RNA sequence: GGCUAAGAUC
């Protein structure tokens, strides 16, 4: 109580805004979960 | 070859419409030009063709793209360590991932224009109002327009041109782009008013920029891009970054909440943060139900999800309208690859020279959203009396504060959130109601350090693990997902309670372990004299102890850096391989002075790598796998004709390598050095001849206090401070005192932000420069290893003992004095010819050359 | 975020298209005979 | 203050010292042996 | 005490520890104790330099690990 | 005592060169020394003593469940003076 | 064997890239 | 340097016809007056045959005025948005429209 | 009387009803095995 | 079944109303 | 005549 007063953004409550994760495979190898993680972890 | 032969087998079978002048190698050339067009991520297809022939060509191209992407991810997963061997696969894996990084940025920038992944325009008006309210509360004056007759523009132009010349042109550099770069620097140095008039017309009129080249660095752990810019626009951008940092030092527009600045970038990020955590109002005491939570996390999204509209509106609030349009247009010019040509205006280019002012713009913007407008006003204080990096206005300010400290890195962020008894129970109740976990799934995934995780890691209790989720959830929900998110995979929130006496935090260089003696701490091993005795500012006693172990990411980066020097053998000289490791070791041992002595895994990497390089350099001489190579052929300095390897490990010289012999008139006086009591080590480790940071910061406080007392005595008695008065006050202290007494002392003081600009300098240069610690201009030379070469020659057996193993007796020189000068490999192998060719160094051999 | 067409309308609502990734019987159930 | 002129301007500067990632300059041992 | 490794051809390679002032006649008795031949029928050689039968090991400066090419007479 | 009889059958066969064999049957209870309400007994976290402060260590070890948690001197909340 | 082999950091049996046997002879 | 003159445009049009459009080194081996980066800029801005180098009508002026408020910087991003794709005349048309509306 | 008491918890916390169903089936086999769920959530098992 | 050669290498609206809505809100 | 990092290339 009264610990977050000047907080502009109150609560997002949405990580991916459609589901908890992807949970859907696609034949496009570039637009998939494998190339999305390999371009985010190994690359910077 | 199998995909090419099956394509010809399919094209000759899948409907050629009989013998009707069928296809040839031009149809395979059409498939070859289609793959080369897709390889640069270009939208150029192969138009003007039959539909089944195009469908058969696109089917084999989509199958070849599945093979090439799977071969790229397989080599990248084995790129961290993988095999510790790479001859030509390193250039191919970097070139394949450069195509994937350019294609993913091209699809994301095309999605930003076509679709609308904006910056949440309803909340974006609040972020522009938050910066307008925070600047009005601090009453900071905006950055003025660049004057046409500025007296300070002469020193600002000389400081920026000196940084550009020392970075690019060092030694042995010649290129078609480096010729115009060094030519424009000399043309500006011979005419400062001509370059100042050109830089003024480039900012106030030219609201565009030329193309820039993106190239990824050769980092095996995580690739970092390097944005090569136009040579004319680089000198114009350097004047904008120098003038913005010079104006920010006078107007104080950058608060000390985000401190990567050039005060003390290794110690004050660690030691002043540890002393600040210990000098708080009853921080180590938690018997009254209190709890502490240190949340260490990186944003990892304030480099590509930047909004150009919000960055342009914040630049108009911070600087003039002419400087704001030039700064925003430089980040939206072009992203030119080796073959591709991607668009822009989707994020911020951090490779440009003006990226330091843009990083501090988001640094004050994101910290104001994470902490608060009324929160930051109570943290930094009024502009009539600003606070320090870890100070406060009064004791009542830090008492009623839920966030006691907030240190912000360029990418990371640290917050030592203090909670009371009722505040912790209220926060966990809001976290459980919004995110329940009935099957104890809240303690399923939780990161922990490697600093002996048996009694010193985070104690996975019930209330402690619940407060670890709650402190992170309030910080994650405080920031929006479009501006800057905070993932859990990169975060580490170690809580402190009655159940967990040990506290852990990963600092900017390494991991630190705070454990007070009064709170029944951990096993307290203390493998060396590297345990910091953090004292309280009030009691001035042993408040808490601080352990400083090296980080795992820096140890993996050093293991990759030692692997690059080991893989470079054979294709270079033997002296170049030793000089590459000596610069890599001095950069690691000086920055980890107390950490390298108190880490058993770090010393095991040094003894394995130094034995590998002595194995690597011995193979280049001969390839018969020698039994006992002499250590005097490696540890001799370059003045006495040696490789000069810094021995950071116990490599003891044998007793059969310290005997001299000379026959002048009477007989062969066989001399021998007497040190056979216990052991005769060749050279001590570099940690013994380098001052630790705890002893350096303790001596620096006595250094400037004696300096301020002597300067006050010289000002009162009206006397000149001579060199004899500053003899014992010359050592080092906080910053090298000789840096204040330099010939360019008047010019170096007018260039603020030395540590911040050097951090992005490695992000913009092609080679991974190990200058992230400090620079010799502002900070000065600290690792003075002049007493190491005097001890290395005296332990090896003197100048006569080192020359006895050489071919000095055959050269016929009556006095050992200064006589120095495949070609350097030939002179080194012939100099140590009696040392590298004997019966003990090579056992089974009777080969005679000739008559 | 992302933007992609759903597979429910392409393959029809009748055919329950499943997409199994991993983590099912790591070389134990078809390897040896089951414990009867 | 007004210090003596022998102490000030004793050396040059305006350089970062460790110039780039060129690990072939032998930056250690700033003073010669003999 | 030097560990002279009498490493001949075709697998016959043994270690022979002898004193520094020990004669070469004592070395052939120790080399035959690990090889399995008569010590009178062993001729040590180092590029056509047949050693004597009366010169001590300290005169040849044979240090530790100085291997020898053994041959049979 | 069953609090320290764990592996007593395994220890009786090990030290007696394998020529012994013991079986544990249930027996009536007896009061352990010390008192759980007694204070000024700092129990060690590891390797405890055979000192008669075992009841304070047994009450703190019984605090893994709910009810009699740490700081077990709250019996005056149920036994307030008058 | 002239060294004491106790000041040395963890163990140095053979530094010639051939340590097949992994033993110290205490067990 | 490399202002894409009449002599440079004829050499760039010959290299785009004979050598190729995606060969900056081949165009650099036949001009010897500007860099390869300047030849790629001249082939896209000045010597581009598909570049609309005229017709700054009211439909293009209103599109440039609407894109000016929507994006004050990023003239390279606003050049195919207006359809002119000049990336240098867009700043010139914005300068002429501001000079006409200066009053 | 089953004086000995040993606690039992699964390694993966997602398999909580799988260990709860096994403790119910083990209580039916052995008569003296009285699986008493403690107040702290730790599934205890009384043994002889 | 014609086979034309292929030699080219060296050998919907592009706008959104959310971008104008974000700019007008920042202008207001 | 194919695949190799517009193959790097003034």
């Amino acid at each position: 109580r009264r610990w977050d007063d000047d907080v502009v953004f109150k609560n997002c409550a949405k990580g991916v805004d459609d589901q908890k994760k992807d949970k859907r495979f696609v034949n496009d190898t570039l637009r998939s979960e494998f190339h999305k993680k390999f371009m985010e972890k190994y690359i910077k | 070859l199998e995909l090419r032969a099956a394509v010809m087998h399919d094209i000759l079978d899948m409907m050629p419409e009989g013998i009707k002048q069928n296809k040839a190698r031009t149809i395979l050339q059409h498939l070859s030009e289609a793959w080369r067009c897709w390889k640069a991520n270009i939208p150029w297809k192969v138009p003007g063709l039959p539909t089944p022939i195009e469908n058969m060509i696109l089917r084999y191209v989509k199958a070849k793209a599945d093979w090439w992407t799977n071969t790229a991810h397989y080599n990248r997963e084995r790129i961290r360590r993988g095999a510790t061997v790479d001859k030509t696969v390193c250039k191919k894996n970097l070139g394949r991932l450069t195509r994937l990084y350019l294609k993913a940025e091209q699809e994301r920038q095309h999605n930003y224009l076509k679709d609308g992944p904006y910056i949440t325009a309803e909340e974006a008006v609040a972020v522009y109002t938050t910066t307008v309210h925070w600047l009005e509360s601090r009453r900071f004056s905006p950055i003025p327009f660049p004057p046409l007759s500025y007296k300070h523009d002469t020193k600002l132009l000389i400081l920026a041109l000196e940084r550009l010349k020392e970075a690019y042109s060092v030694k042995s550099r010649l290129n078609q782009s480096q010729r115009e770069e060094l030519g424009l620097i000399e043309q500006a140095y011979d005419n400062p008013h001509e370059a100042l008039s050109r830089i003024k017309r480039h900012l106030l009129t030219q609201r565009a920029f030329k193309e820039v080249g993106i190239e990824f660095m050769d980092l095996y752990s995580h690739l970092v891009p390097v944005y090569d810019v136009e040579p004319l626009e680089k000198i114009t951008d350097a004047y904008l970054d120098q003038y913005l940092w010079y104006e920010a030092d006078k107007r104080r527009l950058f608060p000390p909440w985000i401190k990567p600045a050039d005060t003390e970038p290794p110690p004050l990020l660690v030691y002043k943060w540890c002393q600040g955590i210990n000098n708080l109002q009853d921080v180590w005491e938690t018997s009254e139900g209190e709890c502490n939570v240190m949340l260490e996390s990186r944003f990892e999204k304030m480099y590509e999800k930047i909004d150009l509209t919000l960055l342009n509106r914040l630049l108009r609030l911070i600087v003039d309208h002419n400087i704001a349009d030039y700064m925003t247009a430089k980040n939206n010019v072009v992203i030119n690859y080796k073959d591709m040509n991607h668009t822009n205006s989707y994020g911020i280019i951090r490779g440009l020279q003006f990226a330091s002012f843009i990083v501090q713009y988001y640094g004050l913007v994101m910290d104001l959203l994470v902490l608060g407008l009324h929160r930051a006003s109570e943290m930094a204080g009024p502009p009539q009396m600003p606070n320090d990096f870890l100070s406060f206005q009064d004791i009542a300010t830090e008492a009623a504060h839920p966030i006691r400290l907030f240190c912000r890195y360029i990418d990371r962020i640290h917050i030592f959130f203090r909670f009371t008894a009722d505040e912790a129970r209220d926060l966990i109740q809001r976290y459980l109601t919004e995110h329940p976990d009935p099957n104890n799934e809240n303690i399923v995934g939780y990161n922990n350090k490697k600093c002996w995780p048996r009694d010193a890691r985070m104690r996975l209790m019930k209330h402690d693990v619940n407060l670890g989720r709650a402190v992170f959830w309030d910080i994650k929900n405080r920031l929006p997902r479009s501006v800057t998110t905070v993932q859990w995979e990169n975060s580490f929130v170690s809580v402190y309670s009655k159940d967990n006496p040990n506290l852990l935090f990963n600092m900017c260089g390494f991991e630190c372990r705070i454990l007070p003696k009064c709170r029944t701490s951990y096993e307290e091993f203390t493998h060396k004299d590297g345990v910091w005795n953090l004292q309280n500012e009030v009691t001035k006693e042993r408040t808490a102890q601080c352990f400083l172990r090296v980080d795992d990411e820096s140890m993996q980066r050093f293991h990759n850096r030692v692997r690059q020097i080991l893989m470079a053998s054979g294709s270079t000289t033997f002296t170049k391989i030793v000089n590459k490791w000596n610069t890599a070791l001095i950069g690691l041992m000086t920055y980890f002075r107390e950490a390298v002595v108190n880490t058993q895994e770090l010393l095991d990497l040094l003894v394995k790598c130094e034995n590998k390089i002595q194995t690597r350099i011995k193979i280049g001489l001969n390839s018969k796998m020698p039994s006992r190579f002499p250590p005097v052929v490696f540890y001799t300095p370059k003045e006495l004709g040696g490789l000069g390897m810094l021995s950071m490990g116990h490599v003891l010289i044998p007793q059969s390598d310290l005997r001299w012999s000379k026959q002048t008139d009477v007989g062969i006086t066989h001399f021998r050095s007497g040190m056979s009591h216990e052991e005769d080590q060749l050279i001590p480790n570099l940690y013994r001849y380098i001052q630790p940071w705890e002893s350096e910061f303790i001596d620096s406080q006595r250094v400037w206090a004696e300096y301020a007392l002597k300067r006050q005595e010289a000002i009162a008695q009206n006397r000149r401070l001579t060199l004899e008065d500053l003899e014992d006050s010359w050592d080092r202290g906080i910053p090298r005192i000789n840096t204040l007494f330099q010939k360019d002392r008047h010019t170096l003081a007018y260039d603020k932000g030395w540590r911040v600009r050097t951090d992005f300098k490695q992000y913009q240069v092609l080679k991974q420069n190990p200058f992230w610690w400090t620079h010799q201009r502002h900070d000065g030379k600290l690792w003075n290893l002049n007493n190491y070469r005097t001890d290395m020659i005296q332990a090896l057996g003197g100048v006569e003992g080192i020359l006895e193993h050489t071919l000095f007796k055959g050269t016929y020189f009556p006095t050992w004095e200064g006589l120095f000068w495949q070609i350097p490999n030939r002179r080194f192998t012939l100099w140590w010819s009696p040392t590298i060719n004997r019966a003990n160094v090579y056992v089974g051999f009777q080969v005679q050359l000739d008559l | 975020k992302k933007y992609y067409p759903t597979a429910e309308e392409v393959y029809g609502p009748e055919v329950e298209t499943i997409v199994q990734e991993e983590d099912t019987q790591p070389l134990t159930e078809p390897i040896i005979k089951p414990v009867k | 203050v007004q210090y003596d002129q022998r102490l000030f301007n004793q050396s040059k500067g305006m350089d970062s010292g460790f110039a780039g990632g060129e690990d072939e300059i032998y930056n250690v041992y700033d003073q010669a042996w003999r | 005490m030097i560990e002279v490794v009498c490493n001949d051809r075709l697998g016959k390679k043994v270690r022979v520890k002898c004193n520094t002032d020990d004669t070469i006649g004592d070395l052939k008795k120790l080399i035959a104790a690990q090889t399995g031949t008569r010590w009178n029928k062993i001729v040590l050689k180092k590029w056509y330099t047949i050693f004597k039968d009366h010169v001590s090991l300290g005169d040849y400066e044979i240090h530790d690990g100085m291997n020898l090419e053994l041959y049979y007479q | 005592p069953a609090i320290d009889s764990f592996g007593f059958e395994t220890d009786l066969r090990t030290h007696t060169q394998g020529q012994a064999f013991s079986l544990s049957v249930f027996h009536h209870w007896q009061i352990v020394p010390g008192d759980p309400l007694d204070k000024s007994i700092v129990i060690r976290p590891l390797e405890p003593q055979p000192a008669p402060h075992l009841a304070r260590e047994f009450m703190i070890k019984t605090r893994r469940r709910k009810g009699l948690s740490e700081d077990v001197s709250i019996s005056k909340f149920f036994d307030d003076p008058m | 064997d002239h060294f004491n082999k106790t000041i040395l950091p963890k163990v140095m049996q053979v530094k010639n890239f051939g340590r097949s046997g992994r033993t110290k002879y205490t067990h | 340097g490399g202002v894409w003159r009449n002599t440079e445009d004829e050499i760039l049009k010959a290299a785009v016809m004979k050598y190729g459009k995606n060969q900056w080194s081949r165009i650099a081996s036949l001009l010897h007056r500007k860099s390869a980066k300047q030849c790629k800029a001249r082939w896209y801005e000045w010597l581009d045959p598909s570049i609309k180098k005229t017709e700054w009508s009211r439909e293009e002026e209103e599109k440039l005025l609407h894109l000016a408020k929507l994006m004050p910087t990023q003239w390279r991003t606003i050049a195919p948005i207006i359809g002119r794709t000049a990336a240098q005349c867009l700043e010139h048309y914005e300068f002429l429209l501001d000079k006409a509306a200066q009053r | 009387t089953s004086v000995i008491k040993i606690a039992v918890e699964p390694v993966n916390p997602s398999e909580l009803p799988k260990m709860l169903d096994g403790l119910r089936k083990v209580n039916k086999s052995y008569p003296s095995l009285t699986t008493k769920v403690e107040e702290s959530g730790e599934h205890v098992i009384l043994g002889t | 079944w014609k086979i034309p050669p292929c030699i080219s290498n060296w050998k919907t609206v592009h706008i959104n109303e959310n971008f104008a809505k974000l700019a007008e809100a920042l202008y207001i």
